[PDB]
């Protein structure tokens, strides 16, 4: 279980682009699974994927 | 006539039995009524089945996408899926009064 | 961090931590079984089932046949019975009342 | 008439309830 409201709370996210779905909708939907795809990029290039 | 009264019925009743046996024979004498019947339910068929296609959007699953996205972009998503749907059903009509 | 979603037809195993409800029979609810936001009585049958999933499809290409994620039971969905209206009526100045 | 029940049974009319379920029914013909 994903507390994915709370997730979504904390302020130091800087670029929070979903394109998927809206944000405070990622409570309700059951996910079949799940990729957590995790990195570190450039300032400039943060947009770019 | 009143010379052959007879030979008329008799001809007559052996009509009405080669008829009785040529509708009970095969399903394809009887064909333009079949084509009508057939044609209707198909195209209805069609109209039905135009459901299943996301025609561009995010699904098909209208309920689906009104939980997926929030109503600023669910006007767009579903601004495109209701156009499709529309053109369909107006091609649908269109073909029905042709019909 | 991506957070990558294939949102699709299959066993649900993540999701939000709202409060679930026993279920109800004969009585069309809005009911919402792990995305599947449809509408509709709830029942039951005989037929066969995936030992895992949890969609039922049918021609008119929507869920029909559900299993609950809590107890695996086979549950029918048959949306709320719902037909047209046809206000039969005579003309305004012959009367008011109507069928 | 005799002729009649031949022709009616072989006639195959058509799923059916399920297009119902999506607004799209059949309305009774009149007569
Ligand atoms: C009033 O209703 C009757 C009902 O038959 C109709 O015949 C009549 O024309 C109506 N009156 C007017 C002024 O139209």
């Amino acid at each position: 279980v994903a507390d994915y409201s709370v997730l979504y709370n904390s302020a130091s996210f800087s670029t929070f682009k979903c394109y998927g779905v809206s944000p405070t909708k990622l409570n309700d939907l059951c996910f079949t699974n799940v990729y957590a795809d995790s990195f570190v990029i450039r300032g400039d290039e943060v947009r770019q994927i | 006539l009143y010379e052959n009264q007879k030979l008329i019925a008799n001809q007559f009743n052996s009509a009405i039995g080669k008829i009785q046996d040529s509708l009970s024979s095969t399903a394809s004498a009887l064909g333009k009524l079949q084509d009508v019947v057939n044609q209707n339910a198909q195209a209805l068929n069609t109209l039905v089945k135009q459901l299943s296609s996301n025609f561009g959007a995010i699904s098909s699953v209208l309920n689906d996408i009104l939980s997926r996205l929030d109503p600023p972009e669910a006007e767009v998503q579903i601004d495109r899926l209701i156009t499709g749907r529309l053109q369909s059903l107006q091609t649908y009509v269109t073909q029905q009064l042709i019909r | 961090v991506v957070l990558s979603f294939e949102l699709l037809h299959a066993p649900a195993t993540v999701c939000g931590p709202k409060k679930s409800t026993n279920l109800v029979k004969n009585k069309c609810v809005n009911f919402n079984f792990n995305g599947l936001t449809g509408t509709g009585v709830l029942t039951e049958s005989n037929k066969k089932f995936l030992p895992f999933q949890q969609f039922g499809r049918d021609i008119a290409d929507t869920t029909d046949a559900v299993r609950d994620p809590q107890t695996l039971e086979i549950l029918d969905i048959t949306p709320c019975s719902f037909g047209g209206v046809s206000v039969i009526t005579p003309g305004t100045n012959t009367s008011n009342q109507v069928a | 008439s005799f002729i009649e029940d031949l022709l009616f049974n072989k006639v195959t009319l058509a799923l059916i309830c399920a297009q119902k379920f999506n607004g799209l029914t059949v309305l009774p013909p009149l007569l």
